[PDB]
This record gives C-alpha cells, structure tokens and sequence, in this order.
C-alpha cells in the first residue's frame, strides 16, 4: 500500500463556534509514528499548531495556541484528531496533518475552515473603468464583486464570448466576514467607445444575477 | 520502534 | 515568543545553486534548534524537505542539503530545476514547539523575465453612494511572482486598508497577475486628491508609480 493521509473536516463556523478534524492514515504502522497539526492562512505563511507522540503521552502545542486547540489520536482507528474550540475569525485557514519521518514527511489533503458570522448576502458589482488612454496603450477594464457571501461567485464576459485576456482573481475575506473579488479584461484601447463589456456575475446561493456594463469615465 | 520525528 | 527570519525572495537560473537561510532572534541556530525545510509549490501542495537540521525525507533528492552556516541554518539546492520554484518554510524547534518563518519565495527562471502591465481603476459613483471606496490596483502578466505593491494617498505611504489577491500561475508562459484593494470610507476618499499606486518588480529598472487625482480626468 501506498501512504495516504485522508482529512475530513468542517467547512464554516461561526466565531465562538468548536469544530473537530479527523485524519485517517492508511498506508503506514499509524500506532508508530509521531503526528502533527499544521495550519496555513490565507495572508500567513505556514503555523504551527501543535504534535503528538505515538502513544500519546506527551502532546506539545504552539505557546500561542495551547488553550484553543486539543489533540488527540485513536491508534485503533488509525486516526488523528484536531478539536478547535470557541473560534475567532483569524482561524479561517487551511488545515493540514503530517505524519513525521525524519521531518514533515507524510501530509494529508489539507481541510478548509472559514469562520464568519455573516448571512447570506448577494454582491455588489461596480465597474472597474479606466480617462480613455490618450496614447493608445492597451486598455484593462472590469468588475469588482463586493460584499458577498458564501463562497462561490461566477464572472463571465459578454456571456462568455468574451475569453482572452480575462482574469477573475480569488475572493479575499475581507475583515467584515464578506468576500470581494475582481474580474478584469485587457483590451486595445482603440476599440474602447466602439466595442461593448458587459461583466456578468451569478452568485447562486443569494440567487443574484448582475450583467454590469463597463465603460470609460464619460469626463 | 517509532518512525524518526522531526526533532529530538 | 521567538521570531524565525529567512530572506523574503530568490531568483536563480536552472542549473544554478542558491542557498536559503533561517534566523533565530534567541540567537545562533545550532542543531538542538532540529532546522526544518519545508516546501509549497503552487495549489498549496506541501513537501517535506529536510529535518533534524541534515537529514532528508526519504525520497527527496539529493540536491536539497541541509547544514548550518555560522548563526543561521541553511537550505542549499545545488543544480537547481524549474521544478524547485516554491516558496520555502523554515522551522526551529525551541525545546517543545516549532516556530516557522515567513517563507522565502525562490524563483528558478522558466522563461525571461516579465514586467508588469500596472492600471489603476478610481472609485465608481455607484458604489460611492454606498459610502464605502475601492481603489484598486492591476499588475498584468508579469513573471517572477515577487511584487511590492504600495499604495500612496497624498504622499502619505497607506497600510492596513490594502488586500492582496493574485491569479494561479499560467501553464503556458508562466505569469501571473496581481490586484490590490486599497478600501476606505467615503470621507477619507473625498478628504484627499492624489491616488497612487507604486509597483516595484524584478522586471523593472526603477519602480513604477500609476496615479490617479480625484475629481480629474
Ligand atoms: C526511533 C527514533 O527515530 N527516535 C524517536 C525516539 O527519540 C523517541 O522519541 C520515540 C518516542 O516514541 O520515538 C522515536
């Protein structure tokens, strides 16, 4: 066999909320091995939470996270477990479970937690426009999707007939619990009167549909 | 007989 | 408790070596420190490289080493190859917690070097009923992912309303593109005139400055 970590964990919570991650090995003497909890933020680099021994009997956590998190690990089950508890926004990351050889040998899939009060609420879109380039250097043009939540936002351009030279940057979670993000397109400016944009956004679980036009500041 | 951590 | 430093960024041509260091603020890093190596390539797919300061994971090639280098402790890819291009996570072990470090961006060169297209877009009226402005700043198809973005509001160097979001690396040409979010209320909008963003990059002699007066075409 070979060596495979498999995560499964919570999606969303809300702040003061507890979740609990599991990570099942299957491919290695679990009951062997030392195991790790370690945890990737979206602006942060990686950070340390915390480590177990085989049998469990000394466990060390990162000094800063020591009254937030507890792990623990059935070797029976071949399982690893990360219990989070009262969350704050600033737990919103990508978890992960490593199994040390040596170093951080083994990791699993990794498993997302976003933590945010907020509501469902359908986006704001608002045009990203250029003055009309005096030069006629190439034109960049688009959409800002702001104030959203959950997750998943669709953009497209002229109904999709609009490809090249398109791109929707990820969401950042702002500090609000909502999402923002950024459709853009380059253009030569030449045909920038001429030729029509339209951004179209669908964001499902709010059912909102928005085909925004985006043109030069008339001045 | 434990795998090798990464520290000792 | 401790900080754990290591250089911000690298760029290196295939075939080449480069070496990577990790600092410690209680001191010199010795080998009771356990010096970890480990790698994120693009989709967060994270690789362990080395531990217990020299000793690799079975399976990594050879020509990652680790050693220690007076103060600091050392990460040396001898021949680099494209493949290595990642950001690279050093970690210290003080007695019964690990502290990792900000990472280290290493760039092994897949194609020439490309500068940023940089575009500012103003404030849309819509979105000023609101009470609430977005700035924002595009740096478009440019190659080495390091990029200094900051924003300048009446010469006054802004920080803390700024967010960062940039595209996944293009299978083809190998770029990127980067936009910055510079929000802030609606009176501190109209409060000031000058709206610039100042990019700086690898690709470019002197960074690049793109601004925008309020109220002005
Ligand atoms: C075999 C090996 O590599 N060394 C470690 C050893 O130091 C001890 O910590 C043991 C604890 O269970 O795990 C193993």
């Amino acid at each position: 066999m070979e060596v495979k970590l498999l995560q499964s964990g919570g999606g969303l919570v809300q702040p003061g909320g507890s979740l609990k991650l599991s990570c099942a090995a299957s491919g290695i003497d679990f009951s062997g091995y030392w195991m790790s909890w370690v945890r990737r933020a979206p602006g942060k680099g990686l950070e340390w939470i915390g480590e177990i021994t085989p049998d469990s009997s000394t466990i060390n956590y990162a000094p800063s996270l020591k009254d937030e998190f507890i792990i623990s690990r059935d070797n029976a089950k071949n399982t690893l477990y990360l219990q989070m508890t009262k969350v704050r926004s600033d737990d919103t990351a990508l978890y992960y479970c490593v199994s040390y050889y040596e170093g951080f040998a083994y990791w699993g899939q990794g498993t997302l937690v976003t933590v945010s009060a907020a509501s469902t609420k359908g986006p704001s879109v608002f045009p990203l426009a250029p003055s009309k380039s005096t030069s006629g250097g190439t034109a960049a043009l688009g959409c800002l999707v702001k104030d959203y939540f959950p997750e998943p936002v669709t953009v497209s351009w002229n109904s999709g007939a609009l490809t090249s030279g398109v791109h929707t940057f990820p969401a950042v979670l702002q500090s609000s619990g909502l999402y923002s993000l950024s459709s853009v397109v380059t253009v030569p400016s030449s045909s920038l009167g001429t030729q029509t944009y339209i951004c179209n956004v669908n964001h499902k679980p709010s059912n909102t549909k928005v085909d925004k036009k985006v043109e030069p500041k008339s001045c | 007989s434990t795998a090798p951590p990464a520290h000792g | 408790q401790a900080v754990v430093t290591q250089e911000s960024a690298l760029t290196t041509s295939p075939g080449e070596t480069v070496t990577l260091t990790c600092r410690s603020s209680t001191g010199a890093v010795t080998t009771s420190n356990y010096a970890n190596w480990v790698q994120e390539k693009p989709d967060h797919l994270f690789t362990g490289l080395i531990g217990r300061t020299n000793n690799r994971v079975p399976g990594v090639p050879a020509r990652f080493s680790g050693s220690l280098i007076g103060d600091k402790a050392a990460l040396t890819i001898t021949g680099a190859q494209t493949e290595d291009e990642a950001i690279y996570f050093c970690a210290l072990w003080y007695s019964n917690h690990f502290i990792f470090g900000s990472g280290t961006k290493v760039t092994v060169l897949k194609r020439t070097v490309a500068a940023p297209s940089v575009f500012i877009f103003p404030p849309s009226d819509e979105q000023l009923k609101s009470g609430t402005a977005s700035v924002v700043c595009l740096l478009n198809n440019f190659y080495p992912r390091e990029a200094k973005v900051q924003w300048k509001v009446d010469n006054a160097l802004q920080s803390g309303n700024s967010q960062e979001s940039v595209t996944e690396q293009d299978s083809k040409d190998s770029t990127y593109s980067l936009s910055s979010t510079l929000t802030l209320s609606k009176a501190d909008y109209e409060k000031h005139k000058v709206y610039a963003c100042e990019v700086t990059h690898q690709g470019l002699s002197s960074p690049v400055t793109k601004s925008f007066n309020r109220g002005e075409c």
